């Protein structure tokens, strides 16, 4: 009446709701602790759903609006506070960059290797957008009715059954772990900590587990695009905290909209 | 040690061999980028040129995603002009004509 499979992937558990397969790129803004946020909020509102609700939440609207219980947009910010504002003050819908998908799309481009120059680069300084209340044209819904809101939002503990348990009841969460300069070239399997610098730490969305050659892991979905690691995604080791990956997880249940 | 940053991007500077010369550089390596010598590495292209050590200085809290700074400590070995020539990438991706780059050139007698 608790028992946890050994392993379990939120996209296959929720195969209609195309968000939990989605990776976003932040761009050269640090609003990674936004996108862990909107990514799993998408996922839980398809989830709570049952797949009548598939809705990419907008990225643009929390690093924007959030202000000064957020921190500082694009020059960081902090994931607790990102869930609390979605309860408050709700979030509309937007996709990817010059997706023209939803209400407010992200308006900063993405990093992958690009060629011939049909887009604005990726810079080291960048300002955070403004909070424009508006919807882009051509999307009908004004912004104040297309606001999608939390019921509630909370920590979860440091605790990789009550992790699991979460992930597996309510779906994705937001956590954050200390990045070391080796997890710049991860390419598969489980990603430990070996080597590397500390490069201070990130916000990514946590949406399953399993075990890879007999190593415990989460499964993560980064914001670097889906060229970066695993196809956006990567494995980290599961069960000793490691890199801190158990030890600031967030998450919040959506109000019902349908 | 001199603390060249952006500021002086493109300098000439008149050193001594065996002088260390320290760059800090702006740098988040939480959206994915990093300063790197031409082909994705922080070592010295040449080290009998010139060697290099390196640290990056994160934010020392919960502010995440907010960008620090990277020091490079460049020591000249040998005489001579050497462009120490640095780009802003993240290091999958390679670099593209629009990457921003940083350069300072080190003479040594």
């Amino acid at each position: 009446d608790l028992k946890l499979p050994a392993s379990f992937d939120a996209r296959e558990q929720w195969p209609q709701c195309p968000t939990i397969k989605e990776i976003r790129d932040q761009g050269s803004c640090g609003s990674a602790w936004a996108f862990g946020a909107v990514e799993a909020i998408s996922d839980r509102i398809c989830i709570h759903t049952n797949a009548h609700v598939s809705v990419e939440v907008s990225a643009e609207d929390l690093l924007t609006c959030c202000g000064s219980m957020c921190g500082d947009g694009c020059n960081g910010g902090y994931p607790a506070e990102a869930w609390n504002f979605w309860t408050r003050k709700g979030l509309v819908s937007g996709g990817l960059y010059e997706s023209h998908v939803g209400c407010r799309p992200y308006s900063i481009p993405p990093c992958e290797a690009h060629v011939n120059g049909a887009r604005p680069p990726c810079t080291g300084e960048g300002d955070t957008p403004k909070c424009s209340k508006i919807c882009e044209p051509g999307y009908s819904p004004t912004y104040k009715q297309d606001k999608h809101y939390g019921y509630n939002s909370y920590s979860v503990s440091n605790s990789e059954k009550d992790i699991m348990a979460e992930i597996y009841k309510n779906g994705p969460v937001e956590g954050a772990f200390s990045v070391y300069s080796d997890f710049l070239l991860y390419k598969s399997g489980v990603y430990q900590h070996v080597t590397g610098e500390m490069m201070g730490g990130h916000a990514i969305r946590i949406l399953g587990w399993g075990v890879e050659n007999g190593t415990p892991y989460w499964l993560v979905a980064n914001s670097w695009n889906t060229d970066w690691g695993d196809n956006g995604f990567f494995k980290i080791l599961r069960g000793q905290d490691h890199c801190g990956i158990e030890s600031e997880v967030v998450a919040g249940i959506p109000r019902t909209d349908q | 040690s001199h603390k060249v940053t952006k500021a002086h991007n493109g300098a000439t500077l008149t050193v001594a061999v065996g002088e260390l010369v320290e760059i800090q550089l702006p740098s988040n390596p939480t959206t994915g980028f990093a300063w790197y010598f031409e082909g994705g590495t922080k070592e010295s292209p040449n080290e009998s040129m010139f060697t290099v050590e390196n640290k990056y200085f994160p934010p020392d809290s919960k502010l995440l995603g907010a960008g620090g700074t990277e020091h490079f400590h460049v020591t000249v070995k040998a005489a001579g002009t050497h462009a120490v020539n640095l780009t802003y990438m993240r290091p999958w991706t390679g670099p593209s004509h629009d990457s921003e780059r940083f350069t300072v050139y080190l003479k040594a007698n």
